């Protein structure tokens, strides 16, 4: 609620794709316009959906899998990250 | 929507940060001991926490003890469940003693769900509904403007129906809630451009909004226990909210109402305000009426139950035996009593005063005293109704005042209940007895 | 043309500023009554108080209902007056105090105001006017629809909105007909085809009006008057019509039911925002529960209630017992029938006894009421057998006379006819003998 | 002299951007041989 | 935070494993033996055995019958039923007291039983009608597509939910409910401004099954093969707008819903839990009440029906000539065995006192709790009791906490007692 | 009454004598234990046997009083 007032958009980073469920579900009641990054996601459709993320300035949140990020995209258009559950590997926190 | 009553005159019980009460504060005069006690059952409701516990008011007629129930509810004020009924109101047809006891108890517990909604306000600059003729497709945007921003919105079909609906132009500043889908027109911002049909009715302009386009607000929901009740009972229990005919609700269904409140007041969705319970002669109840009282009291969401009675010994309806207040010892033993006596020449005085400026009567100093002295002598009610009967007898005078002579005009024309009863005995031949005999003829 | 028992009472036959008037209104004596009467329908006309009792006490044959109705007719029909008898309240479909609470709302008037400008006529020109689009698009615009209306000594052109286009398709309009279109709020209403058009056609279904009068712009003020029970029966009933829930209550006759506290609190709510914006008066009205011994003990306490509530009526309640004991109680003998709580709030108005003079006065006004002719020997004897045995007695005895006298071709009342009625007809007290 | 007015217009149009038919626009906006014959033998 | 009533502070019989009482555990004060019974009762009804089983607890006003019933519906658990009644809620308008009383009996016998739910749930992507008709429907979720076919009433109810191509729905098939859970989240940037909620699509298959246990009663189950209780189709509503008042359900519904269960209980599906039947004010019911009780306890399936009762050697009602030991008639005693229930001394009050205070949240001083005893002991158990909030409000106006005897005094002139109001009266 | 033979509706010999369907007359043969019997009927009658749902060799049953066909 602050983040949407002070107009930065937020990514939420987690660890399994049951949060991700959960967060959505979360999300969804609470209205917020989102895209969300699997580890199912196709490569075409990956840099795709980045792409629409980065342009597309109507979705706040913006929803990663964690362990997901060793392959790493371009997504300059955040303003702000929220960790939802930390990681053992603290070079994977510094990727992502 | 009310007119000058009996108690219209008095806003609450008057009493001091110390619940000492005062003089002559509020509308109350006099009963210093009866008002220090309904502030302490005032606290005791206002703190929430203590449950089912029964009052009783007692002493003689026009002593002021619906007079200490009604500010007793002006001291709670709204947002407090007050149910004021009669002892005659739980004899039904439709309904047992002991439901309509339950449906009484259970109106007195009021649950708070507070929401927060989203609502889109602002001044509409462009409206634009495009629709196919013999076409199921519509496509529509709105440019709705505030003082500090300007937006599109491309709507759905459900928002191009709703405001086709409401008749939203240009001129009209509108809220939409994004949840419900209402749309309530709030005024207009300029006229409609001089055509010919409605020229000039809309020249009650209103200023155009400011701030934020979408604001969030928090919404109240207010409802009693029972009519939760009576909307889960049945599928049709919601019509019974109005019309009546709600039936003998199902016990099951009032345990489990009970226990989903009782975990939504631990989750904190619901907010629970519990109010007071007001029986007016409540001599008039069966023994059974009684016996479930004593019974339901004992409920974990039970009201405080306050019973006004003047019968002093008396036989218990129901029953072949006097009780000590009409009421068996069964209830009295759970019950606290609290008394009102009669009041002084002054006390009287001043309520007959502060009647008058109620019922915006300017009354002289000696018709003053003659009302009290005729009050003393007679009844306290007897004078107040006279004050009106007064004022309209100088209004027919001709004059602003209420003076003695209009007074004994009044005295002379409306009788009270002595002079009644002396005139019957002296011509008790004029009317039928209780053996049904009366002489019709003079001769 | 019917006579009833009180076609000659018009009124308490006040002076203003001033006393009763020993005959006028149809009215004998009872000039204190009369007075009080006077002053209780002043403070009903001042329309300030609620919950205000008067108990009308006295014997049989004393004015009691004639005083009532007195105050009815005084008051207007504008004042809702609510006639009742105590033996009423006891239904078998609801419980007695939601009766007496019906009857209390009953009791309540409201009055609404509302001026309509309207512009109707048969319709002569439609043709709506091309304009500039500010979207372009090459589409074709329209900014105005004209429509010419005609009517009696008069005719106008309007220069409405565009949105008119949608009223016109749903009503079906056609050049010739007759529209009713309001000024505020855009929608429009066919009556019929114009009379002229009649001939055009041998059959047609459909109804031709005659053509309005007037100019086509009107201003109408139309008052309607309703009363709070109205509100709550019509608030508590389905609309009627194709829904499941009409269907059910076809098919379940409607029972009196206990309307809720919540819908008259609504009712309540919707009336004073209704009279705050001024479009609505109220009125209070009167409430008139004769026999009001017939009532138990339970009606009374609710009356000692709902009293007290901050809109109620002036309750006018009239009695002919003297010391006897309150129905549904054992040992309370309270004066009259009223227990002693309730006489306690109310102002009692005493109705005296006649002399043979108010008698004969009151008989002869009767009988020119009835369109008859008495001697005045057969007056006088007329008026001796009230005095023996009742002024009612007396007074229906009237008419009897006058059919014995058109049988003998006679055309007035003479004291042959008085006793051959006196003979034919026995009073209670003769038969009780026999 | 006045500051805002606010004003309606209503249009029919097709989506290549071309108007309608005049009388199909002017019905729109506001809304031979024997069929059946009987004789009785 | 927390409310308060009159027996809030009971928590059990505060029995220990050999049946002995404690003098003070589980919020009971004395009443040792009545303890003692209840806990032998208390045993009989886990034991599942017996049926029509009746005890009367039988002693004067204030003293620990209703407080006993309670400690034993605690002690039994939420697990069993335990239907609270008063002799004047048996008394109804729309069916005969009969019905009313055998109602209430078989309320208080419960059963537990497994039963396995279809659920289908998803994002629907077809909605062909065959053609009243059957409908074609397709829904589609994370894990996988599947389309089905539903039967006409289930297509009334998606048709009267307003249900689309995208939106999300929810039929169970068991019972053919169908909702609308919202607009499928692929969905939620198609336009700016409508009123639909969003709702993301399902995670899982669209068939799932589940194993619920679900408590009912055999009223429950005489309810639902007596009227018709739910649904969405218009068919549903008008049955139950019918005929929409309480019927006098007949013995031979009952005896075919009791071999329903027997079948349910032989396959092991279900299990029997019986329950108690709790009367207070036993002496407002009819002489005809008492007479049938005496045959309904005789049936085979019967729950433990406990009554109490605070009055000696009083008619009984309807009668005018039969003087009865706690006006149940002689044939009903016959029935019953007597839990005898005896008075508090001073010291057994002085320490119910102190904890009703301590439940409260109240101080009390050891004086003032003294005065407050003794003013209990002079004129009523309860009286002390109800005096101990305005003894905390007055207190709490003077900036004190503790309650002191001052307050106790102040409280005492400001309400009365019986005695003390029936003297005025004199 | 009788065993069904033959049912045979007919048209208006003229399409502009009648409405929609203009179905005129209906030819049923009924059997019976002593012979067979061709019998006019009314177009109403013809619905009532469309109605009841009646095919060749079905036993029916008509009431000349009502028109009633089981
Ligand atoms: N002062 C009066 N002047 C003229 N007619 C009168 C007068 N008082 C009574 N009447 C008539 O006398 C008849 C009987 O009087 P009512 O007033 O109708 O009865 P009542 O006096 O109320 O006695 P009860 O209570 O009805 S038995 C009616 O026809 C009245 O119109
Ligand atoms: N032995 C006890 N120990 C603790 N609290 C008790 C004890 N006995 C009674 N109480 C409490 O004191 C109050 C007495 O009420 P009850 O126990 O219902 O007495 P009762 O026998 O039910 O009287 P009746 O018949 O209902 S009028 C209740 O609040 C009880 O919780
Ligand atoms: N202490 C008081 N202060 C102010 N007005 C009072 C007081 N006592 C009584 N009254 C007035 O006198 C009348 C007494 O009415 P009520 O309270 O109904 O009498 P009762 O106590 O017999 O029910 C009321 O109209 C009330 O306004
Ligand atoms: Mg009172
Ligand atoms: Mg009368
Ligand atoms: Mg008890």
């Amino acid at each position: 609620q602050q983040l949407k007032d002070n107009g930065h958009r937020a990514l939420i980073f987690t660890q399994m794709t049951k949060v991700l469920d959960v967060l959505e579900q979360f999300l969804n009641y609470h209205g917020y316009l989102y895209m969300r990054l699997d580890g199912a996601t196709k490569i075409e459709d990956r840099q795709i959906l980045t792409e629409r993320f980065n342009t597309d300035s109507r979705i706040t949140v913006f929803i990663l899998s964690s362990r997901s990020g060793g392959l790493g995209i371009n997504l300059t258009g955040a303003d702000t990250v929220i960790f939802y559950d930390s990681d053992w590997n603290p070079a994977m926190d510094k990727q992502c | 929507l009310s007119l000058i009553a009996a108690h219209s005159h008095i806003t609450g019980l008057g009493l001091d940060e110390n619940l000492q009460p005062r003089p002559t504060s509020e509308g109350m005069v006099g009963q210093l001991q009866a008002r220090r006690a309904a502030g302490v059952i005032l606290k005791m409701v206002q703190n929430g926490t203590i449950a089912g516990r029964a009052v009783l008011v007692a002493g003689p007629p026009s002593t002021g003890k619906t007079a200490l129930a009604m500010g007793v509810s002006q001291s709670l004020g709204k947002d407090v469940p007050f149910t004021a009924i009669a002892g005659s109101e739980i004899f039904s047809l439709e309904l047992s003693k002991t439901e309509a006891l339950t449906q009484a108890f259970r109106k007195s517990i009021g649950i708070k769900i507070k929401e927060e909604t989203e609502l889109i306000e602002g001044e509409v600059v462009e409206i634009q509904i495009d629709r196919s003729i013999t076409g199921g497709h519509k496509q529509g945007k709105l440019t709705i403007k505030t003082t500090d921003m300007e937006t599109i919105y491309e709507l759905g079909n459900k928002m191009i129906d709703g405001l086709t609906k409401e008749k939203v132009l240009a001129g009209d500043v509108i809220s939409i809630d994004k949840a419900s889908g209402k749309i309530t027109k709030l005024g207009r911002s300029f006229a409609r451009s001089r055509d010919y049909d409605a020229m000039g009715a809309d020249t009650r302009f209103v200023q155009c909004p400011e701030g934020e386009l979408q604001k969030r607000k928090t919404v109240v929901h207010t409802v009693s226990l029972h009519e939760i009740d009576v909307i889960n009972s049945r599928t049709q229990g919601f019509l019974a909210l109005f019309t009546g005919d709600t039936g003998e609700i199902r016990s099951e269904v009032r345990d489990q109402i009970n226990t989903k409140v009782a975990e939504w007041k631990e989750e904190g969705k619901a907010e629970i305000v519990p109010g007071v319970l007001f029986i007016d002669e409540v001599h008039m109840l069966d023994i059974e009426c009684f016996s479930f009282i004593n019974r339901a009291l004992e409920d974990e969401f039970a009201p405080i139950v306050m019973m006004a009675t003047n019968r002093g010994v008396s036989k218990t309806r129901g029953t072949n035996y006097k009780s000590p207040h009409g009421l068996p010892l069964d209830l009295l033993d759970r019950s606290i009593i609290i008394t009102t006596k009669s009041y002084n020449e002054q006390e009287i005085k001043t309520i007959l005063s502060i009647r008058a400026q109620e019922e915006e009567v300017e009354l002289s100093s000696d018709a003053l005293d003659l009302l009290t002295k005729t009050g003393v002598e007679t009844s306290l009610r007897y004078s107040s109704n006279l004050i009106s009967v007064a004022q309209q007898i100088a209004m027919k005078r001709k004059n602003n005042t209420v003076e003695v002579e209009d007074v004994k005009r009044a005295y002379l024309l409306f009788l009270d209940s002595a002079r009644s009863v002396k005139y019957v005995q002296e011509n008790e031949s004029q009317y039928i007895d209780d053996q049904g005999n009366v002489q019709i003829s003079i001769a | 043309t019917r006579t009833a028992a009180h076609t000659h009472i018009k009124g308490l036959g006040l002076d203003e500023s001033g006393v009763a008037k020993r005959v006028e209104g149809g009215f004998v004596g009872q000039i204190e009554a009369r007075e009080a009467c006077g002053v209780i329908v002043d403070l009903i006309k001042a329309k300030k108080m609620s919950g205000r009792a008067i108990l009308l006490a006295g014997g049989p044959s004393t004015g009691k209902t004639a005083l009532a109705l007195a105050i009815s007719q005084e008051l207007g029909p504008k004042v809702p007056f609510c006639p009742l008898v105590g033996s009423e309240l006891y239904s078998v479909e609801v419980k007695k105090t939601e009766t007496l609470m019906e009857n209390f709302r009953r009791a309540i008037g409201l009055r609404i105001k509302e001026t309509k400008e309207v512009y109707e006529g048969e319709v002569t020109e439609l043709t709506p006017e091309d304009a500039e689009n500010p979207l372009g698009g090459y589409g074709k615009t329209i900014s105005h629809v004209i429509v010419g209306l005609k009517s009696a000594k008069g005719t106008k052109t309007l220069r409405l909105d565009p949105t008119i286009y949608e009223s016109i398709q749903r009503e079906k309009v056609s050049i010739g007909d007759v529209i009713y279109i309001e000024a505020n709020t855009g929608a429009v209403k066919r009556v019929g085809r114009s009379d002229a058009y009649a001939t055009e056609f041998d059959l047609e279904t459909e109804e031709y009006v005659p053509l309005p009068k007037g100019e086509v712009h009107k201003k109408k003020e139309i008052v309607q008057d309703v009363t709070l029970h109205d509100l709550d029966v019509a608030n508590a009933r389905p609309q009627g019509g194709q829904d499941v829930i009409s269907m059910m209550g076809q098919l379940l006759k409607p029972k009196k039911t206990e309307i809720t506290e919540k819908l008259r609190q609504e009712v309540n709510k919707v009336v004073a925002k209704y009279i705050d914006q001024g479009v609505a008066e109220l009125i209070p009205g009167v409430l008139f529960i004769d026999e009001v011994n017939m009532l138990d003990i339970e009606i009374f306490t609710y009356l000692n209630k709902a009293l007290e509530s901050n809109i109620a009526p002036v309750v006018v309640l009239a009695s002919n017992r003297g010391m006897t004991t309150v129905r549904g109680t054992e040992d309370v003998i309270s004066p009259h029938g009223v227990p002693p709580d309730l006489i306690d709030r109310l102002l009692i108005v005493r109705t005296l006894p006649y002399d043979k003079d108010e008698i004969r006065t009151i008989i002869e006004r009767r009988a020119t009421v009835e369109r008859l002719q008495v001697e005045s020997s057969a007056l006088d004897l007329l008026a001796t057998m009230g005095t023996e045995t009742s002024l009612r007695y007396a007074l229906q005895l009237l008419a009897p006379c006058g059919i014995l006298a058109q049988t003998s071709n006679r055309k007035e009342i003479v004291v042959n006819d008085v006793n051959e009625a006196k003979l034919l007809f026995l009073d209670a007290k003769r038969s009780t003998k026999i | 002299p006045e500051q805002l007015t606010s004003r309606n217009f209503v249009t029919l149009y097709d989506f290549p951007n071309a108007p309608p038919n005049l009388k199909d626009f002017n019905t729109n906006l506001f809304g031979m041989k024997t069929v059946f014959h009987s004789i009785l033998p």
